[PDB]
């Protein structure tokens, strides 16, 4: 038998080093050990693609072409049990995401208590009943709404944010988990009201649970930053606004993260490429001098 | 005969819904705004200048950008060009990125479309979803091993 | 970062992970024998989560212990006995919390801080009516900003 994977064709690392810079490192998938080939099996995404990796109870975990494959608990770069004998509820799970039709993994975001998988028409929520994680978990596809496949659903606060498919001019929807039943899942569309707006592709959804805002970049029209400002108050919303920022014509943003109340934002023009910081102060002033916060795009 | 209102919540936001549809205080377009609850309807915060980067192509045509926000005073970019990474600090310099096994991974004509990057507290995690893992050939345990 | 109790269990938060100690005894993190696990050995759950967080405290709430960390927010209860191995660990809801003040809880609810630039805001943590266990933060100083300093 086999017992290793090529260690390139695998997902690598990004690790710093003490001296500064950053190293770009493979990761040393274990050695398969204790089985065979028809008792120890592949693990099921040596034959395809990976498309993320995320965490859920101690195990690191890959979606597949249509499979989910968590680690052992203890040992995040390991998928093989100990030993085949005495099966011993720490072993890696394979569990196929079982549909009626077609469903490739491609996301997975932890949203209320379940830490569940999207694929591009369907939804696919992820917990066990009985103890942690056995070879017993259970997968069940909660709501089918269509994402695209370009965007990662950002979570502000109970909600989570992502696109959909249109043709031209797409749309933005609010996901939610309802208050009447246990655990349902539903979809709003907080472009109901507005479409028509925010162009053909969604590659970035920011966000800043702070500030309370939403905010998306579109590569059909790149000068613009799409905020969605929000406010709930006794649960119940009351401001769904939208707008766009605009940092001068011909200038392409082609990045939006927020640390906490500061908006990092590179931003190329047609001869640089920058860096900027967008600081939500109220009367503070930006840089040391400057008598009035001075508006000045740069 | 002379009726007047007051719109008094200007928070509103765009809606292309038509006239005779909308609620108060909405819009018709709105560009660079900020509507806060209390105060009303502001300039947007004015973009504060940190240091460039590089020319029109020192990214690539369309990257993928990830923030890192291990700690208070550790903080990076990383934005994946179609040939190689380049990493840029939070105050605008930049830091160097090894190759140490060979890129071969990066390399892709859609960045944006095709690599990911999860980022957990202790470890990073880049996938590529164009490439398939292959099987290891040639590291058998025992070669052959007649079994009797 | 934060010592914590929870079902006689001594325990810490760490850099993502969270050790709870030995059921009678405070002072021990070590298991009585790794032959014959024993059901009472300490546990080391690390938080799983999509992105990156440290954990930073660890405030009793309703029935759950709950432990936040700076953009997220987890919380910490088993399926089945008391506590074994098999302890899970979920994120309700991911708001933003400033790291230099104790949540602190006077009835039904938690209340907190969090991190604007300058004129910060203090936050009401609920438990929902409707649903059995979702979690809510709403905004008690949405209506006076531009107040705490």
């Amino acid at each position: 038998t086999e017992d290793q994977v090529l260690w390139e064709t695998m997902p690598h690392a990004l690790v710093r080093a003490a001296d500064g810079n950053f190293d770009f490192k493979w990761l040393e998938w274990s050695p398969k050990s204790c089985g065979d080939v028809d008792t120890n099996p592949w693990p099921s995404f040596v034959g395809s693609s990976i498309n993320d990796v995320f965490f859920f109870r101690n195990r690191l975990g890959f979606l597949s072409g249509e499979n989910i494959i968590l680690s052992r608990t203890a040992k995040y770069f390991n998928f093989y049990p100990a030993s085949i004998a005495n099966l011993s509820d720490d072993d890696p799970i394979d569990v196929a995401v079982s549909t009626n039709r077609i469903a490739i993994l491609k996301y997975a975001v932890p949203f209320s208590e379940e830490l569940l998988i999207w694929s591009d028409e369907a939804q696919f929520v992820l917990t066990a009943s009985g103890t942690l994680t056995s070879k017993s978990v259970e997968l069940n596809l909660t709501t089918q709404f269509d994402v695209q496949d370009r965007a990662r659903p950002f979570g502000i606060g109970r909600n989570v944010y992502f696109a959909s498919p249109r043709s031209s001019f797409t749309s933005i929807h609010r996901y939610y988990a309802v208050q009447d039943v246990s655990s349902v899942k539903n979809a709003e569309d907080i472009t109901s009201h507005v479409p028509n707006y925010i162009p053909n592709g969604v590659f970035s959804i920011c966000g800043s649970g702070t500030e309370n805002f939403c905010s998306v970049l579109s590569h059909g029209d790149p000068s613009k930053i799409f905020m969605y400002k929000f406010l709930y108050l006794n649960e119940e919303l009351r401001q769904q606004s939208w707008s766009h920022w605009d940092f001068g014509e011909n200038v392409q943003v082609l990045a939006c993260q927020s640390i906490s109340s500061d908006m990092y934002v590179i931003l190329r023009n047609e001869f640089n490429t920058f860096l900027a910081r967008i600081s939500f102060t109220k009367n503070a002033i930006d840089l040391q001098g400057e008598p009035y916060r001075a508006f000045m795009d740069m | 005969a002379l009726i007047s209102q007051s719109i008094k919540n200007l928070k509103g936001g765009i809606s292309q819904q038509p006239d005779i549809l909308r609620y108060p205080d909405q819009g018709s377009r709105q560009v660079n705004g900020w509507s806060s609850e209390t105060e009303g309807l502001q300039k947007r915060p004015p973009l504060v200048f940190l240091n460039t980067l590089g020319d029109n192509g020192a990214l690539g045509q369309a990257p993928y950008i990830h923030l890192i926000n291990r700690d208070e005073h550790e903080q990076y970019y990383a934005v994946f060009t179609g040939s190689g990474i380049r990493v840029f600090d939070l105050s605008g310099n930049e830091k160097q990125v090894r190759y140490p096994n060979g890129s071969n991974y990066i390399k892709t004509a859609n960045p944006r479309n095709d690599l990911r990057m999860v980022t957990v507290a202790d470890y990073t995690f880049i996938v590529n979803r164009n490439v398939v893992a292959q099987k290891n050939t040639k590291s058998v345990n025992l070669p052959n091993y007649n079994p009797n």
